[PDB]
């Protein structure tokens, strides 16, 4: 019961991979996980139903050597009021929200840990090196963020075209930051990885400012190795992922502990190998 | 309250160490960028051989640790005062005897010689069971430094897996490097290699490869990167075969833990700790 921990995550291929379960078995079988969804009935109802689905990916397996080495059992779950994690009116939502309003005791998956974030949840020790990247086109002449295309966009005809997907970290640390380059930016909103990944191949985005650890992935599983992350894949603000807890949560300090067993004696490696790997 | 006692590490770039003047002061220095060096006093020993007295000397400390401790301090307020640790080590467990104990900057940091160390000091799960890290200041990993001209592939070289005495290979003595290859089982044939040849510091191995008296040095890739671009004899071979972080350091109930990580995020976000490395890793090539 007290072992017992209600825990969520959000899909983010490859960290977090969503199949639909067989339905002559209705059991997830292979190296999967059960994992619910509650989808809505219609958009005049609050009625919804919990869908049973099945969860595999590299932080799925790190949960389940989490599960083992510090001895709990889950309900895993999907997020679905927002996304990793977005400070609205001063009320967190996405997964950061699950936590803080004690709907989860941890958050597992592609989780960036930033500052605003660790004021309302506890984060582990990072487990997967990230931060933002800029994928372009391959010999695409931009040194960075920094590059005058990017924070003087209107000092060239035409001007570069570039966007992000909104409402999480990297949106979040270029407002901060840059904020002439953030409401030129805003016109090229991209809807999700997918769409900018199409937008940049097709020529209608110069480049995608977005989480190092993903974009660098999606580099080298490019059809024909097109796209590339400037810099050899270079992190502007290194940072990584996190498990989020509630504030002052007793599972802390066994997770950090066991996390960094994990990299210790090298079991990390072997989830990047099987599940980060890629032929470009 | 108190001033706290700041425990750091002679490791270039992070942190440099010279004499004073004859006047006790640190000579006014300029960056590469054009800005004054801030540097900031600290007592150390001046005989660092093993096994001789630790009678300790004023000398002139600065680089990226040194910076990044003067922006918490302000950032938090604390004032503080900075020595060397005086064993000129990192930090292991190492048995006495039943008993088990910390030396270098971890021993000080138990036994309140220190209260902070600010340090390229690597995050490894044996110090967490013991001491509070921050979140990294700095990602980097494990490569290899070796003579130019020397030809080795990586971790998986035979010459490093089926060693033999022809071709010596070494790192830190109480390390995390050190622990790193006692720990894990499937690298005991190099463990057992490098015990026999392991140095007290980092710069008495650079040194060693320089002179062909070693013939690969295993250490931090923020380190040996950073030498294999101001020594055009040395290069690093192989690329990152571990990744580890570098964190502050504090005792488990420090009042000062939560808001010192927050700054180290604060700094990553902002771009300061990029500035750091502007200033002081990334400048030649
Ligand atoms: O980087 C973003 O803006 C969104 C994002 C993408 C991948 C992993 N994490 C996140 C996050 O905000 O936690």
């Amino acid at each position: 019961d007290d072992n017992h921990l209600s825990i969520v995550t959000l899909e983010e291929r490859p960290f977090v991979i969503v199949e639909d379960i067989d339905p002559l078995t209705e059991t997830c079988v292979r190296n999967t996980v059960p994992c619910r969804k509650f989808v809505k009935i219609n958009n005049s109802t609050n009625e919804g139903m919990n869908v049973k689905k099945c969860c595999k990916g590299f932080c799925i397996d790190i949960l389940k050597k989490l599960s083992r080495t510090v001895k709990f059992t889950y309900d895993l779950y999907l997020v679905t009021n927002g996304k990793h994690g977005k400070k609205v009116n001063n009320v967190w939502n996405g997964m950061i929200g699950e936590v803080v309003y004690q709907r989860a005791v941890m958050a597992v998956g592609s989780l960036t840990i930033n500052e605003e974030r660790s004021e309302v949840v506890d984060f582990s020790v990072p487990f997967v090196e990230t931060g933002i990247s800029v994928m372009v086109s391959r010999g695409t002449q931009v040194t960075g963020l920094s590059d005058k295309k990017f924070q003087r966009p209107h000092d060239y005809s035409p001007p570069f075209r570039f966007g992000t997907v909104p409402n999480g970290s990297t949106e979040r640390n270029i407002r901060n930051n840059y904020p002439y380059m953030h409401q030129y930016m805003t016109r090229f909103n991209q809807r999700g990885v997918e769409d900018a990944l199409v937008s940049l191949k097709t020529g209608k985005l110069d480049a995608f400012i977005y989480d190092a650890a993903v974009l660098n992935y999606m580099a080298r599983k490019d059809e024909g190795c097109k796209l590339v992350t400037i810099g050899s894949g270079y992190i502007f603000a290194t940072t990584g992922y996190g498990i989020a807890l509630q504030k002052g949560s007793p599972w802390k300090r066994q997770i950090d502990l066991a996390l960094l067993q994990f990299v210790g004696d090298g079991e990390m490696e072997e989830l990047e190998t099987l599940w980060l790997t890629g032929i470009c | 309250s108190t001033r706290l006692k700041i425990v750091t590490i002679h490791q270039e770039p992070f942190v440099y160490v010279k004499p004073t003047m004859s006047d006790g002061t640190c000579k006014e220095e300029f960056t590469v960028n054009g800005d004054p060096v801030k540097k900031v006093i600290c007592t150390g020993p001046n005989d660092t051989s093993p096994g001789s007295p630790r009678h300790t000397v004023p000398q002139c400390c600065y680089g990226f640790c040194i910076d990044l401790l003067i922006k918490l301090a302000r950032t938090m307020n604390f004032t503080y005062e900075v020595h060397l640790v005086a064993d000129g080590k990192f930090g292991t467990q190492e048995r006495v005897s039943n008993k088990k104990e910390w030396n270098g900057m971890m021993g000080e940091l138990l036994s309140g010689q220190a209260d902070m160390i600010v340090a390229p000091l690597t995050i490894n799960n044996e110090r967490a069971q013991y001491i509070e890290f921050s979140k990294p200041f700095k990602y980097q990993g494990l490569t290899i430094l070796v003579k130019k001209g020397t030809r080795i592939t990586g971790i998986n070289d035979p010459r490093l897996r089926n060693p033999s005495d022809k071709f010596i290979y070494a790192t830190v003595k109480q390390s995390s490097v050190d622990i790193y290859f006692r720990r894990q089982v499937e690298l005991s044939t190099m463990y057992r290699h490098m015990e026999k040849h392991n140095y007290e510091s980092a710069a008495e191995a650079i040194q060693a490869v320089r002179d062909n008296k070693l013939h690969a040095f295993i250490w931090d890739s923020a380190v040996l990167e950073f030498e294999a671009s101001q020594k055009c004899d040395l290069v690093t071979t192989g690329e990152l075969f571990f990744r580890s972080g570098f964190g502050i350091g504090m005792r488990k109930d420090s009042p000062w833990k939560q808001n010192v990580s927050l700054s180290i995020l604060k700094s990553h976000e902002n771009g300061f700790m990029e500035d750091l490395d502007k200033t002081w890793v990334r400048y030649q090539e």
